[PDB]
RNA sequence: UGCCUGGUGUCUUGGGUGU
């Protein structure tokens, strides 16, 4: 059931490099992640997220 | 304030009238329904006691 | 290739309201009764009372977009100092013999009164005028 | 809220070609070029090299709207010359003078330094 | 010393290369 | 209250400037006056 | 609130020059000759140093709301 | 001190200078023929003083048409600045606080007790005046 | 409150602002706006394929969708399907497709005083938050860029956006059968510029005139021969004017009688939309009958008049951008020459005025019928210091120079009158309230610095200064009275206007 | 401070500006057509008072009824190297050429207002009614529509 | 063709007279030093702990526009264009400041002295911040009271001045030509004589006044500039210059090279 | 195999914004 959503999540490509977000909609293939640094919400593909965890941070194997 | 209202408006009441003379100021009155209703103590006003 | 020829004598040069253009009155040497009322760039063709000048006019330059002239190419203008190019937009057929042809190099306005005989042929829709001095 | 992002004024999408050239048939041996993500920087400098040309006889370009980063180019030359030709050579003459400008430029810092 | 301690025609002879009633000099505290 | 070097740097500098200004102002308006009453 | 940075207009850094601008008008020089001698010559810098009111000042005194 | 009833039997000098009997810039000061001698009993502290908190900060308001400075008096109220210094410790339904406030370049000499000089609403900005390409119209 | 007007769905507002690189009939939406607002759209043939795309693109990207509709009405919701890619669209369902470019919508501003306060506007999306209009339509809006909200209402049927598009459009409006004359023309600096441009004396190089050719979105191809050909090729400003207006347009304006070889360049003559003498000013691009784009209308049709107005504005927005214009302090100065003349004017109406005091006093002075003799002396005062402000004035507007941005701007009609330079340079004039001098507040006087009983002009309102050289206080406190009943008088008129009008309607 | 009241019509960058001889940008360019309807002369003297206070390092002082002149003023700006009417040669920011009208120049204090467009754009296009009419709330804060 | 002559060269700052180029030349170079050239500035922050009375976002924006070396830039490569995950050392440099106030009396100010250069690229000499000397403590950041302090990890990145104007390497670059005015480009507004109410520009010295018999000229164009180009100090005069000269031949080589490969 | 949510008072009053 989409274990993804309301956990931190990290860009690691694109124009967005290195910026900390919360992801809000995960349909499919397609993640809505609002950014803390300006106040919008962006999507992203799955491949360009890293999902924090207990231990750093991990790709998308969560 | 002056509470005259707005029913049985005039003219008269919201002039600025010559014995305002630095007692009120000239410029400062709200737009609209309270224009000139509305006073500001002059600067260096007062009110007795 | 030439529709008009004289030479006038500038009578007045008049700049009032303007700083680059000139209003000059002259009349022919040869033949009074003709008058020449014409607007000219001062920056470019600066003129002085009294001047003499060879006023020519002619409907085509040869011997439709515009194009820099090639430096190879020759044309009636390499003759002259002062080239204009106007639309006619009166052509008053007056008096017994008083005619006055209106003429507008882009706002900047000319008037030529004259005997019928000597403007006859200038009942053209667009003009050259070659000014040499 | 509805600003767009800042990178997308030289940012170049994938999908977006950088040039695209369109004859423009109205006149003969003219084209219109629409650059991408630039602005007066090289528009101006472009058309001030292409003016001198003496087998160039009608060049010019225009801005639609500062709000989108491009411009449109039009460009005629004369019958022997190819107009796309015209413009190589106006890329590559600008960029002789910047070089031997450096150069120079170079040359009288080494020496005043 | 200063300016004022200075003679007259000493001061004569500082010509540059009169205080304006209009121009204040900046303050931070205000005063009231 | 262990006032900070800048507020009392900014305080001297006050009273520098408020002495400065009663002195010059009404100097030139005394100047300027004076003037104004032989014209 | 602090000295700004930049200035607003063509961009010369003028937030290391507060502290300077302070020890010249504590020495006497005019408000003039101070910005002077930091050289800032557009008017421009100048109005950025001239007219900037010093607020961190007031929100300091205030109690720390952590220790 | 005198009220609005008592200054009908006064007779009121503007300024000190006027207790006492051809420039193109400076302004005409009133004639005052009627009289062949005045007998003032009172003087203005400064006339400038006849206006209130909002229109204080106006600068050169005698210039103006007098609709622009009730404007300006309006929208005086609404400008953004530092309302108050402690502005951390307040929980307001609505704050708006001014990064770099900036006290004017030109002031006037009622600003001083207002402490527009300690909490100012505004910035200097370098202002032309110019149809530049027709988006300030 | 419910039935004769009620709330509504599918509308937005928000503030507006100007863009002169949209057309007449164009205005410009933020995305935002565009992702709320909707059309529904039925599916066909001829547009499933762009529908599933749409569909695909989904709720939050542009171009999308936000629903789709069976025919049965169940509405299916984009944001909440989590198979989007899984719908097949058939013939007759509707999705509710995203705002796009060229949709008509109606467009508003309050107070809707006359039917040009509503007309239909075709979408175009823009970055940023404000609605944006070509500044010719900011007159009959009555709507200006210092704050003004304006209101969009999205048709949702074809047979409303036919409607829209066919009778509401923005270039049908252009002439009002109020007064049958145009309601739109060429505004503010646009007008400033054309008068500047198309002066005798402005003359444009080749290079320059390149550019000014290629931003006429109209212009065929043909560069025009220059006015002058040796020694440099230069074209005039009337030249580039000309290119903008359509061929075969006739124009004859007669002004002061002038002749026509024009000595002062006014009046105007344009012979099949070239312009042959005369500057281009109010008078021609103006909003007055009988111009040219009343002209324009009449021969050529709504879509080439709407046309004429982005020519005009393109054209004469790049020359004057790369020429400038500006207004300073030093604008409203005039020599000691004319300040010697008005101070003279001045103390003449004011040593008049005390004539006629002193007739009055003495029972010397001529009853006006109908009067009393204290009606007549006043009608007598106001009219003397009336003309000395007007005769000041003219003094001053007559010593300013061509070089004069005030003079510039009045003579252009783009903003300004002769009672602004006359107040700005030489005289502020009589301050009158309820059409009288300044009444008498105090006991038998106007001020407590006043002695009793002064009927002389600055004791009753005559503000003798200037705005550049500075009111006195009680100067400055008479203009307030006056200031202030100008404020009170649009404030109350308002609504008596109002309630006439409502009356009038129903 | 005058009654100018204005919204921002679009942004330019630093290279897009005007500028003059020694580089100055202007942070602010307001429309000529300002000043001659409204005769707000008060806002071109504190301009100019304001740039010769900024050059010299004073504060203007603008108190009503004094005795400043403008060609006093005009005087301490000649003084200082620039035009006495405050007007300068600007340079166009997109070709480099120079305008040939002069700009008028100088700082001015401008001050924010309250009202900002992302608090007042609102769009509907379905949502909450009232229970008694079932027609669209009231209110841009509740997703209200347009009368 | 084109010539140069420096007049004043300093390190922050060169005045240079440009001659034999087209208008449009140097117009282009001036607005590519202006916001074109790349620089690096910080544009990350990552608030650990901030007790001060600023705000968390005030103290970022003053961090980024903080100026940093950056001489090696070119050799660096910008965030979008690196294929690591994360950020590496070769796209990025991570500077670290901690400050804190010790005592229960005065006030402690903290400086971009303490801005403490943590990682980067090897060898490069990047990411510094700019110092006028080596006792000059450098922009004021922020004020601490007792048991306030402020601990951030900052992260700065290669861009230009397009992007945002904390990436410009120039202040204000002046840009004159023509000071007598013989090409009559602009009119002269005056009141009694244009001449003498107007202020003699400073090249005035530079160039022969038209004499008082002179036609005019309509074969001249503008043919010497004088410009003055001043930096922030995070590049030298020289190196802005010919890093824009550089910048301006890579946009037109790309040009070519798309107009090359079109066909 | 553990499986995803649309539902928002009312009435007064005040202060404002654009004409
Ligand atoms: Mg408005
Ligand atoms: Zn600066
Ligand atoms: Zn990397």
């Amino acid at each position: 059931r989409d274990p993804t959503l309301n956990k931190t999540v990290k860009i690691r490509q694109g124009g967005y490099k290195g910026k900390i977000g919360i992801v809000k909609e995960a349909n499919g293939d397609r993640f809505r992640v609002e950014l803390h640094n300006p106040n919008k919400t962006i999507p992203i593909p799955c491949s360009f997220l890293l999902i924090e965890s207990t231990h750093g941070w991990v790709p998308y194997e969560d | 304030n002056t509470p005259i209202g707005r029913d049985g408006k005039l003219a008269k009441p919201r002039q600025l009238h010559n014995t305002h003379w630095g007692l009120v100021c000239p410029a400062e009155t709200p737009e609209g329904q309270a224009c000139g209703l509305v006073k500001n103590l002059s600067l260096l006003s007062g009110i007795s006691i | 290739s030439a529709l008009f020829d004289d030479i006038f004598t500038v009578q007045t040069v008049d700049n009032g309201r303007y700083n680059k253009v000139s209003r000059i009155i002259g009349i022919s040497t040869t033949n009074s009764a003709i008058k020449l009322t014409l607007d000219i760039n001062n920056e470019m063709f600066p003129v002085s009372q009294d001047d003499s000048l060879t006023v020519t006019l002619a409907n085509s330059l040869s011997l439709k977009s515009w194009r820099p002239p090639k430096p190879t190419d020759k044309s009636l203008a390499d003759d002259y100092d002062y080239v204009m190019f106007g639309t006619v937009y009166k052509f008053e057929e007056g008096d017994e013999d008083k005619i006055k042809v209106y003429v507008s190099f882009g706002g900047l306005l000319m008037c030529l009164e004259g005997g019928y005989k000597s403007l006859a042929s200038l009942k053209q829709d667009n003009l050259y005028i070659l000014i040499r001095r | 809220m509805n600003a767009p992002d800042r990178f997308e004024l030289f940012i170049l999408p994938d999908d977006v070609p950088k040039l695209k050239i369109t004859p423009d048939s109205r006149v003969p041996n003219c084209i219109i070029i629409k650059f991408e993500r630039e602005d007066h920087t090289l528009a101006n400098l472009l058309r001030e090299e292409l003016a001198l040309y003496p087998d160039v006889t009608f060049v010019a370009y225009k801005v639609e709207h500062p709000l989108f980063a491009n411009f449109v180019m039009r460009l005629q030359t004369e019958e022997g010359t190819r107009p796309k030709q015209a413009l190589e050579r106006a890329c590559a003459s600008i960029i002789n003078k910047l070089k031997t400008l450096d150069h120079k430029f170079n040359e009288e810092w080494n020496i005043k330094n | 010393l200063a300016i004022e301690n200075l003679h007259p025609d000493d001061r004569l002879l500082l010509v540059d290369p009169s205080p304006v009633f209009f121009l204040r000099r900046p303050q931070y505290v205000s005063d009231g | 209250v262990v006032a900070s070097k800048a507020s009392s740097s900014m305080l001297k500098i006050d009273q520098r400037n408020k002495k400065l200004n009663n002195r010059f102002i009404r100097k030139a308006e005394m100047a300027a006056v004076e003037k104004r009453k032989l014209r | 609130m602090i000295i700004p940075v930049r200035c607003f207009s063509c961009g010369k850094v003028v937030g290391d020059k507060w502290d300077a601008y302070l020890r010249l008008l504590e020495e006497g020089k005019q408000e003039g000759d101070a910005l002077d001698e930091l050289k800032l010559k557009r008017y421009c810098c100048r109005r950025m140093v001239l007219t900037h009111v010093d607020l961190i000042e007031k929100f300091l005194r205030y109690n720390p709301l952590e220790k | 001190y005198v009220d609005g009833e008592e200054e009908e039997t006064i007779m009121i000098a503007m300024t000190p200078e006027d207790l006492q009997t051809n420039d193109t810039a400076k302004r005409i000061k009133p004639e005052m023929s009627t009289s062949s001698h005045h007998t003032f009993t009172h003087c203005e502290i400064h006339p400038s003083m006849i206006l209130g908190v909002a229109a204080s900060i106006i600068p050169f308001p005698d210039h103006n048409q007098s609709p622009r400075n009730t404007y300006q008096s309006a929208m005086g109220k609404q400008a953004m600045g530092v309302f108050l210094t402690n502005y951390n410790v307040r929980m307001d339904t609505m704050a708006n606080i001014l990064y770099y406030p900036q006290k004017p370049l030109a002031k006037t000499q009622a600003m001083e007790y207002l402490k527009f000089r300690e909490l100012p609403a505004g910035q200097n900005a370098i202002v032309a005046i110019a149809c530049y390409s027709g988006y300030n119209q | 409150g419910n039935l004769m007007g009620k709330r509504v769905d599918f509308s937005a507002r928000t503030v507006i602002s100007g863009d002169p690189n949209l057309e007449l009939d164009q205005v410009g939406v933020p995305i935002s706006i565009a992702k709320t607002l909707s059309y529904p759209e039925t599916v066909t043939q001829y547009n499933i394929h762009r529908l599933t795309e749409y569909v695909r693109n989904g709720p939050n990207e542009h171009p999308g969708a936000k629903y789709v509709i069976r025919d049965n009405g169940d509405r299916i919701d984009l944001r909440y399907h989590k198979r989007a890619g899984d719908i097949v669209l058939q013939y007759g369902w509707k999705v509710e497709r995203h705002l796009m470019d060229d949709d008509p919508v109606l467009f508003n501003r309050q107070p809707s005083l006359h039917k040009m306060s509503m007309m239909a506007h075709r979408v175009k999306v823009m970055p940023y938050s404000t609605f944006r209009l070509n500044l010719s339509v900011t007159s009959p809006y009555n709507a200006d860029f210092d704050g003004d909200e304006m209101n969009l209402h999205v048709p949702q049927s074809e047979e409303t956006r036919a409607e829209l598009s066919q009778l509401c459009a923005v270039p049908l409006q252009i002439v009002s059968p109020q007064s049958n004359k145009p309601v739109m023309g060429i505004v503010q600096d646009t007008l400033c510029g054309v008068r500047k441009m198309t002066l005798r004396d402005t003359f444009i190089e080749y290079e320059q005139v390149m550019n000014m050719l290629f931003w006429v979105p109209s212009w065929d191809g043909v560069v025009p021969q220059p006015a002058i050909l040796k020694p440099k090729p230069l074209w005039t400003g009337k030249q580039l004017l000309s290119i903008a207006i359509p061929s075969g347009i006739h124009l004859q304006r007669t002004d002061g009688g002038n002749s026509l070889l024009s000595p002062k360049d006014n009046g105007m003559l344009i012979v099949d939309g070239k312009v042959m003498f005369g500057v281009v000013d109010k008078k021609t691009v103006g909003s007055g009958g009988g111009g040219l784009i009343h002209t324009v209308m009449r021969e050529k049709g709504p879509k080439i008049c709407a046309e004429l107005f982005g020519n005009i504005q393109k054209v004469v927005n790049y020359w004057l951008l790369h020429n400038g214009f500006s207004i300073g302090i030093g604008d409203a100065i005039a020599d000691a020459s004319t300040m010697k003349e008005i101070t003279h004017a001045i103390s003449s109406a004011k040593e008049q005025v005390q004539e006629i005091i002193y007739k009055a006093q003495h029972n010397e002075l001529e009853l006006k019928p109908g009067m009393t003799l204290r009606e007549s002396f006043e009608g007598e005062v106001s009219r003397t210091l009336n003309d000395a402000r007007d005769s000041a004035g003219r003094s001053a507007e007559m010593n300013l120079k061509d070089l004069n941005n005030v003079k510039q701007m009045v003579s252009a009609g783009s903003k300004g009158s002769f009672i602004n330079i006359a107040q700005m340079s030489a005289c502020v004039g009589q301050q009158m309230v309820e059409g009288k001098r300044i009444a008498f507040g105090f006991a038998d006087r106007s001020l407590p610095h006043f002695t009793k009983d002064d009927f002389s002009p600055e004791s009753k309102g005559f503000v003798e200064n200037s705005y550049l050289r500075g009111l006195t206080p009680q100067e400055f406190f008479f203009h307030a009275m006056a200031g202030r009943e100008g404020l009170i008088d649009t404030a109350v008129k308002t609504a008596e206007t109002g309630y006439i009008q409502r009356r009038l309607v129903k | 401070r005058h009654g100018q009241k204005g919204t921002i019509g679009v942004t330019y960058r630093h290279e897009d500006m005007p500028f003059s001889a020694e580089g100055i940008v202007p942070d602010l360019i307001i429309n000529p057509h300002a000043i001659p309807s409204r005769m707000t002369v008060a806002h071109l003297i504190e301009c100019l008072l304001s740039k010769v206070g900024s050059i010299r390092g004073y504060e203007g002082d603008a108190t009503p009824f004094t005795d400043l002149t403008v060609d006093a003023v005009s005087n301490l700006l000649r003084d200082n190297g620039y035009q006495s009417r405050g007007f300068e040669v600007m340079y166009n920011g997109h070709t480099g050429k120079k305008l040939m009208a002069q700009v008028f120049f100088g700082p001015t204090y401008y001050q924010r207002l309250r009202h900002m467009v992302d608090d007042k754009i609102h769009a509907r296009a379905r949502g909450p009614v009232q229970v008694l009419t079932r027609q669209p709330v009231e209110g841009r804060s509740r997703d209200g529509g347009l009368r | 063709e084109p010539k140069v002559n420096i007049i004043n060269a300093q390190d922050d700052e060169v005045e240079l007279m440009l001659s034999d180029v087209n208008l449009s030349l140097a117009n282009s170079l001036r607005r590519t030093m202006l916001a074109e050239v790349p620089t690096l500035a910080i544009d990350l922050v990552e608030i650990k702990m901030n007790t001060s009375v600023l705000a968390d976002e005030f103290i970022s924006h003053r961090l980024g526009l903080i100026p940093l070396v950056s001489e090696d830039v070119e050799e660096m490569k910008y965030s979008r264009d690196c294929t690591c995950e994360d950020y590496c050392d070769e796209c990025s440099v991570v500077l670290e400041l901690s400050a804190r106030h010790e005592g229960e009396e005065g006030t402690t100010d903290v400086y971009s002295s303490s801005l403490i250069k943590v990682s980067g690229p090897g060898n490069l000499n990047v990411g510094e911040p700019v110092r006028r000397d080596d006792y000059d403590q450098g922009i004021l950041l922020c004020k601490l009271r007792n048991h306030q302090e402020l601990n951030i990890r900052c992260i700065a990145k290669k861009g230009i001045a397009k992007e945002h104007a904390k990436w410009s390497p120039c202040s204000a670059i002046a840009f004159e030509y023509d000071p007598h005015n013989k090409l009559k480009h602009t009119d002269f507004w005056f009141e009694v004589d244009a001449k003498k109410e107007w202020p003699d520009s400073k090249y005035a010295t530079w160039e022969e006044p038209p004499k008082p018999g002179e036609v005019f000229d309509y074969k001249a164009k503008p043919n010497r500039f004088y410009m003055t180009v001043e930096t922030t100090g995070s590049l030298k005069a020289n190196q802005v210059f010919s890093r824009g000269i550089k910048t301006l031949q890579e946009k037109l080589a790309n040009v070519l090279f798309e107009l090359e490969n079109s066909r």
